[PDB]
RNA sequence: GACGGAGCCAGCGAGUCUAACCUUGGCCGAGAGGUCUUGGUAAUCUUGUGAAACUCCGUCGUGCUGGGGAUAGAGCAUUGUA
């Protein structure tokens, strides 16, 4: 737990303003942007796949690929 | 789960059961920083206290944490079935305590301490800097003392 | 197939050959075919109707 | 007429013998031929545990 | 075309049938649910804490459709696993016999399973019925 | 009987071993060359193939009597 | 002062009702090891020991320590019947004269006789 | 990669008579274990040894950590005269 296993309001808004141009988003991506850890990185992946922005083309946890909605 | 939007309700490090507990990680293993409440025990406390398991320690408004406090020093009072404990049929009052952070080692102490009231070979094997569970001291365990 | 580990190590094995021939037969020639053709080594088991 | 001559000899390594040579040590107990392993190596043709392969 | 639960993949059926018996409410979740280990070859209690019993009921039901019979000890041999022996490598142990036996009694109470002759549990006619029916449901939700 | 066939054949081998070693120790000065065991109905024939079997036959019923008796009384044979 | 202090408790049972209760109620509330010990072996285990034990407890020199009652039953659980008596315990030699204490209940006599002079690395 | 579900797969094998081996099944128990039968002297039943490594679905998120299971305690039981 380096940081951000909680959501700290401005982080998800900075995600919505910083996932354009992300060709590559996943669990490890939402960790490695100096951001949300793998517990609720899955939550923000589920909540951006909830509407619009990221589109999935693979399958399971430990291995994902989600994209910009183009 | 889901994005929630929570506020200064998210509060970092707090003291429950006489020790300080880190925030923003899962309550089940936040409580395993506390002595006497193991991973199984803290998991079952977070289940039986009607607590969402998936939350952090940063969550958990005070009622659920106070009920967790109330559970951990009252095990069979809130139905922990006494196989799930560590000090069954105690040694003096004969009850079933789940002893806690500043108690469990103390009661652990008491077990070892009463050996010096009895003179059994257990305490005799304890005193010399050895292993009381009978395994060999000839070859293994060489970083010892 | 049976194996025998033995002690610089060592191993043997084994051979149980077991068959059944069913002769639904009169008792006369059963008694004849069991008294005749005796032989060293072979075990004959003469059991009766399939129950 | 003697009352003190026996420990329980029903189990343990002393509970049996090699039928050739009294041995507790090396005794084969698979299929109950009850031979010590060195005499097993010797009498394995007399009993018929042959080296086949 | 016709369906069977052999005709359906197992995992998505078992999720749908766990949710289906959740809908049903015919449970027999004796009372020691989630204070229990559910398999002696494991350490921690299950993660969902409201259920794991419908999951196991679904697994036992489909596994009994696909087989002649299994017993209490056969489900212990199935849902047991390799528990770590710590300083020593792994080894397989029969699971908790109570939990699997109570799943058998639960599915017997609903008429999803029946105590088999030769020993064990056969799938019941209502068991075959309900399994193949919501297996058709599990396919037609993915059609 | 009630003997597993594995144990049956191993026990038969043990019996032939006791035959071979015992009749080796016994009839060595008759030039013992071998036993063979042939069970028929009503008989179980241990044949002493040897060089000097007239010293085995005995005086008009002797030591072959006594040898069958030794085998009889040890092995509980009728 | 009026309070004669208190007695210790074995597992929730004080000494005054420990000594004058039984062997078998004690091994009831004694743990699974002692309960498994006295569940089997019902064929009078402290046989000569109890008779000589009570004989020296009655031959005790007027509220002094009783005479030594020597045995090889290292595996004998101290039961509240023998509290206040004197037991001689073997270890290879060395019959250790041991007072049975009120608190000593539930454990083996062989735990009270050390079977070796310990290690002495060097120590000339 | 831990953790739990969830899929659930081998071959080499060993098995009790003038006794107490493999154990199915069915209950009871988180369990340990216990109970009661049942089959197998074994291509017959244990056993199709439904083995794990493996596959899916996430709880974890890079943290002597949920990795690792050293220490240690108390209880329950089984092996055995102990």
């Amino acid at each position: 737990a380096q940081h951000a296993v909680i959501l700290d309001q401005e982080k998800y808004d900075r995600i919505l303003k910083e996932v354009p141009t992300y060709r590559y988003v996943s669990v490890s991506v939402l960790v490695d942007r100096l951001k949300i850890g793998g517990s609720l990185a899955r939550i923000a992946l589920r909540h951006l796949e909830k509407e619009g922005i990221i589109k999935p083309i693979s399958k399971h946890s430990k291995q994902a690929i989600y994209t910009r909605a183009t | 789960s889901l994005v929630v939007q929570e506020q200064g309700s998210f509060q970092h490090i707090l003291r429950l059961l006489n020790t300080n507990v880190d925030g923003n990680i899962k309550i089940v293993y936040a409580l395993t920083t506390i002595k006497g409440v193991g991973r199984r025990y803290s998991n079952l406390v977070c289940k039986k206290a009607d607590v969402d398991l998936h939350k952090r320690a940063g969550e958990l408004t005070q009622e659920e944490l106070e009920r967790i406090v109330q559970i951990m020093q009252n095990p069979t009072h809130y139905k922990i079935p006494a196989w799930f404990l560590n000090r069954q049929n105690d040694i003096t009052d004969g009850k079933d305590y789940h002893t806690l952070a500043n108690n469990v080692e103390s009661k652990l102490r008491d077990d070892l301490e009463r050996l010096k009231k009895i003179r059994a070979h257990r305490g005799i094997r304890h005193f010399w800097g050895l292993r009381v569970r009978g395994q060999h001291t000839k070859t293994t365990g060489r970083r010892r003392a | 197939v049976l194996k025998i580990s033995t002690r610089t190590w060592e191993t043997y094995e084994m051979r149980i050959h077991k068959r059944y021939i069913d002769l639904e037969a009169p008792v006369q020639i059963v008694k004849r075919i069991t008294q005749i053709t005796i032989e060293p080594g072979v075990d004959v088991e003469v059991v009766v109707a399939s129950n | 007429e003697n009352v003190w001559f026996s420990h329980p000899r029903r189990y343990g390594k002393g509970s049996r013998q090699c039928r050739v040579c009294s041995s507790h040590t090396g005794l084969i107990r698979k299929y109950g031929l009850n031979i010590c392993r060195q005499c097993f190596r010797e009498k394995a043709n007399d009993i018929g545990f042959n080296k086949f392969r | 075309p016709g369906v069977s639960v052999r005709d359906v993949a197992a995992q998505d059926f078992i999720n749908a049938y766990a949710s289906f018996l959740q809908r049903q409410g015919k449970l027999e979740v004796p009372g020691y649910v989630d204070i229990v280990k559910t398999s002696s070859g494991n350490e921690m209690p299950p993660q969902d804490a409201e259920g794991w019993f419908y999951k196991r009921a679904a697994s036992v039901a489909r596994h009994i459709y696909m087989r002649k019979q299994v017993g209490v000890g056969k489900l212990n041999k199935l849902y047991g696993g390799a528990k770590s022996r710590g300083v020593r490598p792994y080894k397989h142990i029969d699971a908790s016999g109570s939990i699997n036996r109570k799943v058998l009694q639960a599915l017997e109470k609903i008429g999803i399973v029946e105590i088999s002759p030769k020993g064990g549990r056969r799938i019941s006619e209502n068991g075959q019925r309900d399994l193949d029916r919501i297996a058709a449901q599990t396919l037609e939700e993915d059609e | 009987a009630l003997i597993s066939k594995k144990r049956k054949l191993v026990a038969d081998g043990v019996f032939y071993a006791e035959l071979n070693e015992f009749f080796t120790r016994e009839l060595a000065e008759e030039g013992y060359s071998g036993v063979e065991v042939r069970v028929t109905p009503t008989k179980t024939e241990v044949i002493i193939r040897a060089t000097r079997t007239q010293d085995v036959l005995g005086e008009n019923g002797r030591r072959i009597n006594e040898l069958t008796l030794l085998v009889q009384k040890r092995f509980k044979y009728a | 002062k009026k309070r004669v202090f208190k007695t210790h408790s074995y597992r929730g049972v004080d000494l005054e009702k420990l000594l004058e209760m039984s062997t078998e109620d004690f091994v009831k509330l004694a743990p699974a090891r002692v309960r498994r010990r006295f569940a089997r072996g019902m064929t009078s285990k402290p046989a000569g020991f109890m008779k000589k034990l009570r004989a020296a407890k009655l031959a005790a020199p007027e509220n002094e320590k009783p005479a030594p009652v020597r045995t090889h039953m290292r595996n004998m659980i101290i039961v509240p019947e023998m509290i206040g008596s004197v037991v001689g315990i073997y270890n290879g030699k060395a019959f250790n004269q041991v007072e049975i204490r009120p608190e000593m209940l539930g454990h083996y006599l062989g735990e009270f006789s050390i079977t070796y002079t310990p290690v002495r690395h060097g120590r000339a």
